[PDB]
């Protein structure tokens, strides 16, 4: 029914469910037309009747729509007034008692009213402008202008087009918020209410939560399990490293689904509508009870299979089925044909993965340049599946093919920044992030090259090291820039008093935003040292060690820079993604100024000159 | 037939503006066709409802014409005869059928401009036809907030007649009564306050009417308030009471009106601040003795700024309360020091009436400042009169 | 505020935060008049100013709360119309499905619907009510008839007295249920609408389900370990009996928490309002996920000192001190004098035992009757804690001791029969339930002088044993038949459809009343055989493990039990408790046949004679 | 001075009817309290007011007296004068400024009473003192709704000239058009409908105006609903349309009413029944040609129930109309067998026009019973009736 672009994120399907069904009536003034008999078959009684007939259905149906909206509307009306006075009630409270964080608090509650005072203003003028259309239509079908006097009869003297209440609340809390929560200023006040947390009154469906709790539980008593078992069931005379490599891919795509879940949590919460960013359904989306609860799932296959393999569950079936069972049931479940456990989502995630992989001939949406800098960052699995093949192939870097698979998400990256560069053709946000991800192929090149060189001993073998640490230092500098610049918008020339952040500021504490630069630092070093040392056949002490304890932390940035790359899409709009910045929710305007200056003089003017 | 003026305007809309009975009799003899309409969707009754004489107006009600015809900004010939005030033309309009309930583009409607404008008379001719009385406008505003925004008592009158609502909130929160008591019109005020208002509603910075009728300083309005029922002690949102402004106004009837009426005196303003503060900090005679004849206290300090203002008959009224001398400022200066300077002979022996005062210095020492110092500085030194005389 | 009887279980918090603050009214025309200047010291218009002062304040109090109650009352209305146009939307939707389980459930939505109706009138009345008496302390206190006018300029005209679209909504939906979710019937449509579900419309707090799944997926694992561990963990040469009987008595208690748990959920799903026959504070009462979480934490609690017993995790602590540790930690978990960990609750209980123990003493309350009754159901717990106190004070049956520790609940129970005998003064339910719990004392001491005399071989221990089957035949069929006739209601003569069964059923199916019948039966004997055999020494093969595996069978006894006297409580009044029959939500008379046969003739009548 | 029988009555109640101005004069020149209450809570002022004459009220009006007094019922002597009905004495009271606003302890006004026991006049000044009249009973019905029951044109008349709301629901979801409608008050339904009321509301059985009307049979009533714009084909919870209601009690002319302004005939009703259905099984003929000249289908059947009604005109029409023979029951019994073994001869003649018709017996055979065998054993061959028939 087309809503809005930023309100359908807000609207809750009991929402949805209380406005005029705008499909429904025109479905049924098409099949009137359809099924009605000609003048040259029938004569003029037997189509009169019929339009009688489809005339009476469809005005009770009206008066039906009609009454339902002036309902709803009352309750939601007494609602916005009755939350209204105790949000005075406890403002006054609060002033009396400092006079003789809850403020922040305060300050969310008048941003969620004044969200509902929009939703409100948007519920009358929808509904007004469904009415309009539909008997506008029905004029147009039936050539009868009983739809219009309908219209002038009922719709424009009924409560909800008439009452103007909303918009005075509306005006009143911008006031109190402005004059009272903050010092006199109605900028800082309009900016603070103008993003309302996203999230929608609506509970989780409260058996999510139940099998979050479930899964949770079992995972840490798994968790306790594994380290006793570790401790005290201890190998002898046998290489464990090819089993550590399977379950750190597994360890990595459980704990980014986790903190995938926290990321959804933190924009929901902070007003981040990355709904219409990563543009989903803005009917039936998912928290994070859900992301949580897959993810719990998830780490308990997970933990299961690894004390498989340390115990001797089935004496018949050997220890290498179990990581095979695991990936396999992983993988049936991402390619499940049915509608059971998260269809939705299951089959937007593989759509998404197919346009990804087939970079420059799909479009490039927000999605899959979040996915592709997720699979940047989350190489380490693709990584470990290569040599799960390998490991399960060979026996039990053929030719650099480790190389190319390290180089595989820095690839698809680059691609559909040539293929941006293609359809926008602009050289400033495209060439250069293509830059970046060719600087990364030059590290992971140079790196394998300087591995083979040192066993020919060869003296090009400082040089190819004097290249590394060149293009190691080059990446570095180079990734960390731009991260902090275009993909978070920090130190930006326009704050004054956030020092070095930028204007607009959506998390309640700037700490956040310092820490989170000092990590983002010291874990992007990490990253490219990680690359380049997993990529070389340097020494095996360090190797499987080194990757093994960085890869969490780069889900750890990379969920950070999750956080940081939304808030600055939904401000600063940063890729051209969407043609439109402001998200942000704001009422229609008003000009009560217009009306003064004029009632009392000449006002005239009407003509064009 | 037809005249291509480059302007797509017909000679008769051209000449409506200098309407003149020779030329109309001319463009009569000489059939045109009448109905033509204009390139701007104007029509020659606009203009004659404008301001065109009666004759134009009757000329064209006769054959085929869109008497109900919408302009470019969807005003009709009402709508525009209405706004600028004619009650002839008018009058033709409204016996012959014209509809008075049309809606405007800016969903303004006739009575609202009639009655903002303030032709009274359109205001009871529309009444009259059946125009809807309590409709609203775009933003709330009923066209009794209009009419008492300029306080026509003649166009409030007709309105209240048919009955219209006082306490539905026009524009910007605000009602008729409000609205008359900015205007500081005081017959209209009584007019919206004969038909039984909700005084205790708050304007748009949360103002009550008794807040901006003693603000501004109208007496008369006050009172009709107060027998109104006003809430009186309504804190303002700077904490302040509608007594203290009125005494921080300088008006003494107001004050007077307001102490006629049980009103508390006691309250506490913005950081330690009473009507009586404020009356001996202007020192107006009259504002003192009347709130301290109703028993205020004086103990929160008065002390400081009576010794600060001199003025002997504040200093007269308040020391008669029993105001304890032992409370000192809060910067650090002791009273003593400018009263001695300030060659206070006179309130001299009016202050050896009591045992505490009389006692002075001995009692506190609180700071350690002793004005003895001082005191020998002076060639003739007040207290040793009195040391000496017993 | 004494809302009332059975409606002040319904009330949600937040519908009490909309009432009328008759306490703080009241407390502040105390604060005016005892603050109050005399005539004698002060003069009068000190005096005037004061009670100036004071009304000002109190007519703005009026005013707020005035307008509160009407503008909930007119979301309340907007709501109940809309849910009704929903309703009956879906019931036709359903008819023209039909002519061309859902209608139980849509009875049950009817049910809940009726109930929001009837506390919405009692919104009305109460708001009213309280309103004219703070009005009358007014006049009464200050002298004044400013409040009677007051409340006929304002109170009576307000929307919330006058308008009465409610009533008419209950006779709609009266009419609606009668005539199309059943036959023409009005009692049966009264009979259904008239028990709606108990709980109120709130969902768990979204942290207590997350805990008891967190505590259910503990549980499930640990379980699976023990399981594991004492399969393949087997002792050697040693009783493992001493730790069967004690973790017996802890698995006992936890599986009565869960039982009571899923018995809190039928009753608030079917409509028994035991909130009321219980005497809880309708105020912060406890759902079944809080008895769930406490059942879960228990559990883990039990499975951990399990594991430590049948593992070694410290050397230095010995095997014995893990159930000393567990239920040292439920003994202070039950007597934590801090307000933390369910206070209410647990002071409750803590009250509640002390009223039990000492019985005769205390009044007996329904919550004693109950409690006495789970204790005869839960000896075992009681029995496996002198157990411990033996085990743990003679080393690592001295006279009769056991005996008397069986026969301790029922004695309870007996005196607290007794005692209502010497209250109510009625030999019917009291006499002849203390036979009972004295048939129980003659089970014990019989079987135990049998167990005695079996070892002395005297020609008595046959007429012993001949007393010890007439005492059980004795004592079960007369449990059974109490239990089936007067603790449950069934086999009534009344009911003509039910079969064998009473007139009002609250349950939705009948074959559970059958299938309790049957379980009831064969586990009241036994229960009575468990109690025979555990009480004497006749053999150990048999013994220790007949009472182990029957034990559970009686707590799953008990929780049915628990359902269908609660549903008797409910329907019956089988206990003289309290002095109402009539809980059931039902909504004030409608005599509008008595305008009728006035209005149209000499009425008269007026005077008394 | 009043002498007690153990009756609790005053002098002046028993004295009222056979009241004579000497004995009255004689009776108030010996002083006694006439504010005195009975036994009852009754007032010698109630029995002046019922009947008594007008000099004696106007003396007890006279000298300080409690007017406004409540009885046991909390019925002034303003709501017994209104309920008894007496214009004057109302009249006086009226007058004298009794209060028209109480509320009696059974929540009903007396201007409920007036309207619904009839009394137009006491209706008229119980309005013009300025009685509420958009108020309410116990139940929510408002005066309008009690005068329109019995059908009172005088006492409707008078309360819709104030401006009475006719949407509002009284008691037992019922409005003032439904309760009219059911008395059959042709001009009280006038007198509502020119107030435009929602026509399509329900009653408590969900009957609207238009059912009852039909059911009942009052055409003038139905038809100026009709007019009115009621919602022709709204079906009752038993699936009948008010279309079948009209047909089904025995009303050609509110079935020609209904027809007149289109209203649909294929409506399904209960138990696969039709307008034509329900015509052709009471056999009334306008009713049948009626409906059949309208188009209707003949499948949704009349034709086995018309064929053993066996009425020859019935037939006739429903040839005319071309409904096919082989259409048979539910139950599988061909209606060929039961036209037959009726021997109607008249339709023997008829039987010959169409082709399929004409072939008549020998072409179906569903349920396997061979008719041939029952013609070849009646011993008069049908096959002459067929060849003399041509």
């Amino acid at each position: 029914m087309k809503f809005a672009e930023h309100l359908s994120a807000h609207i809750t399907p009991e929402w949805r469910k209380q406005y005029i069904q705008y499909e429904a009536f025109k479905d049924m003034l098409y099949s009137a037309q359809d099924q009605a008999p000609s003048v040259e078959v029938t004569d003029e009684d037997t189509v009169k009747r019929y339009f009688a007939k489809f005339e009476e259905k469809f005005f009770q149906t009206c008066e039906k729509e009609l009454a339902k909206i002036n309902t709803f509307y009352s309750e939601k009306l007494a609602e916005a007034q009755r939350r209204f006075a105790t949000l005075q009630n406890e403002l006054q409270s609060s002033l009396d008692a400092q006079k003789e964080r809850n403020i922040k608090d305060l300050k969310l509650a008048f941003s969620e009213f004044y969200l509902s005072l929009i939703l409100l203003q948007n519920y009358q003028n929808l509904n007004f402008t469904g009415f309009r259309k539909i008997l506008k239509k029905h004029d147009k079908i039936l050539e009868t202008s009983r739809g219009a006097d309908w219209r002038v009869a009922h719709v424009e003297v009924a409560p909800f087009y008439t009452c103007k209440k909303i918009n005075q609340l509306i005006s009143e809390t911008e006031a109190v918020v402005t004059n009272e929560l903050e010092d006199g200023d109605r900028q800082k006040a309009m900016k603070r209410l103008r993003v309302p947390p996203l999230g929608a009154a609506q509970p989780a469906p409260a058996w999510t939560t139940f099998r979050v709790g479930l899964f949770c539980g079992i995972f840490i008593v798994l968790n306790i399990t594994l380290v006793l078992a570790a401790v005290f069931k201890l190998e002898t005379d046998r290489s464990i490293w090819p089993l550590i490599r399977i379950y750190r891919g597994g360890f990595l795509l459980i704990e980014f689904l986790f903190l995938l879940g926290i990321n959804t949590y933190g924009w929901r919460q902070a007003g981040v509508n990355h709904v219409l960013i990563f543009e989903l359904n803005p009917r039936s989306n998912l928290s994070h009870q859900h992301l949580f609860e897959i993810a719990g799932f998830l780490g308990i296959l997970w933990c299961l299979s690894l004390l498989a393999c340390f115990f001797a569950p089935i004496s018949v079936i050997p220890t290498y089925v179990y990581p095979l069972a695991l990936y396999g049931f992983m993988v049936f479940f991402l390619i499940n044909p049915t509608k059971t456990f998260y269809y939705k989502s299951r089959f937007w995630l593989l759509k998404l993965l197919f346009r990804v992989f087939t970079a420059p001939f799909h479009k490039v949406g927000f999605a899959d340049f979040w996915l592709a800098d997720q699979l940047n960052s989350l190489s380490v699995i693709l990584m470990d599946l290569e040599y799960m093949i390998c490991f399960y192939s060979l026996e039990l870097y053929t030719y650099g093919v480790r190389a190319i698979v390290q180089c595989i998400p820095a690839w698809l990256r680059f691609i559909q920044c040539l293929r941006r560069y293609r359809d926008t053709k602009r050289a400033f946000p495209h060439l250069v992030n293509a830059g970046k991800y060719s600087t990364t192929f030059f590290m992971v090149t140079f790196a394998a090259l300087y591995s083979t060189h040192k066993e020919r001993g060869h003296s090009d073998t400082m040089v190819f090291f004097y290249l590394w640490i060149v293009f190691y230092i080059i990446s570095s500098c180079y990734t960390l820039i731009w991260d902090l610049k275009m993909d978070w918008g920090l130190f930006d020339k326009n704050a004054g008093e956030n020092t070095f952040l930028r204007e607009e500021i959506v998390y309640p504490q700037k700490a956040y935003y310092y820490c989170a630069i000092i990590e983002d630092v010291i874990l992007r070093f990490a990253w490219t040292i990680q690359i380049s040392i997993t990529s070389t056949t340097l020494l095996p002490h360090s190797g499987d060690i080194i990757a093994t304890v960085f890869a969490p932390l780069e889900v750890f940035r990379r969920f950070v820079w999750n956080f940081f790359r939304l808030e600055n899409e939904h401000l600063n709009n940063c890729g051209e993604f969407r043609a439109v910045r402001d998200i942000s929710v704001a009422p229609l305007n008003a000009d009560d100024q217009t009306l003064l200056e004029q009632m009392m003089d000449q006002d005239d003017g009407v003509r064009n000159r | 037939v037809d005249e291509r003026n480059e302007c797509g305007q017909t000679p008769l809309m051209i000449a409506a503006e200098q309407g003149n009975l020779e030329i109309v009799k001319e463009l009569i003899k000489n059939g045109a066709n009448c109905n033509l309409e204009d390139l701007d969707n104007w029509t020659a009754l606009i203009s004659a409802s404008k301001e065109g004489h009666v004759h134009i107006v009757e000329e064209l009600l006769k054959c085929g014409v869109n008497l109900e015809h919408r302009d470019m900004g969807g005003w009709t010939a009402l709508m525009w005869a209405c706004y600028k005030g004619r009650t002839d033309v008018v009058e033709l309009l409204l016996s012959h059928g014209a509809n008075p309930s049309v809606t405007g583009l800016y969903s303004v409607y006739p009575i609202i401009w009639a009655a903002g404008r303030g032709h009274a008379d359109i205001v009871h001719l529309l009444l009259q036809n059946g125009a809807k009385v309590n409709c609203s406008d775009k933003y709330g505003t009923t066209p009794l907030v209009w009419a008492a925004r300029k306080g026509h008592l003649e166009c409030v009158k007709h309105l209240l007649a048919m009955g219209a609502d006082v306490d539905q909130e026009g524009a910007n929160s605000m009602t008729a009564l409000i609205v008359a008591v900015k205007g500081g019109y005081t017959q209209s005020v009584k007019e919206i306050l004969k038909r039984n208002p909700n005084v205790n509603l708050t304007d748009k910075d949360g103002n009550t009417a008794l807040m901006i009728a003693s603000k501004e300083g109208h007496t008369e309005i006050v009172q009709d308030l107060l027998d109104a029922g006003t809430y009186v002690n309504i804190p303002d949102r700077s904490g302040d009471t509608v007594l203290i402004g009125a005494v921080r106004g300088g008006h003494v009837e107001i004050v007077r009106a307001l102490l006629q009426k049980y009103a508390d005196i006691d309250i506490r303003g913005q950081d330690n601040k009473t009507a009586l503060y404020w009356a001996v900090e202007k020192g107006n005679a009259t504002m003192v003795r009347d709130i301290l004849q109703c028993n205020p206290d004086t103990e929160i300090t008065p002390l400081i700024k009576a010794t600060k203002m001199r003025n002997i008959e504040v200093v007269e009224l308040l020391l008669d309360k029993g105001a304890k001398v032992s409370a000192v400022d809060k910067k650090g200066d002791t009273p003593l020091h400018i009263a001695i300077r300030g060659r206070s002979r006179k309130l001299a022996e009016l202050l050896l009436r009591n045992p505490k005062d009389g006692r002075l210095l001995y009692r506190p020492n609180k700071a350690g400042e002793t004005p003895y110092n001082i005191d020998c500085s002076h060639q003739k030194s007040i207290l040793t009169q009195i040391f000496g005389a017993r």
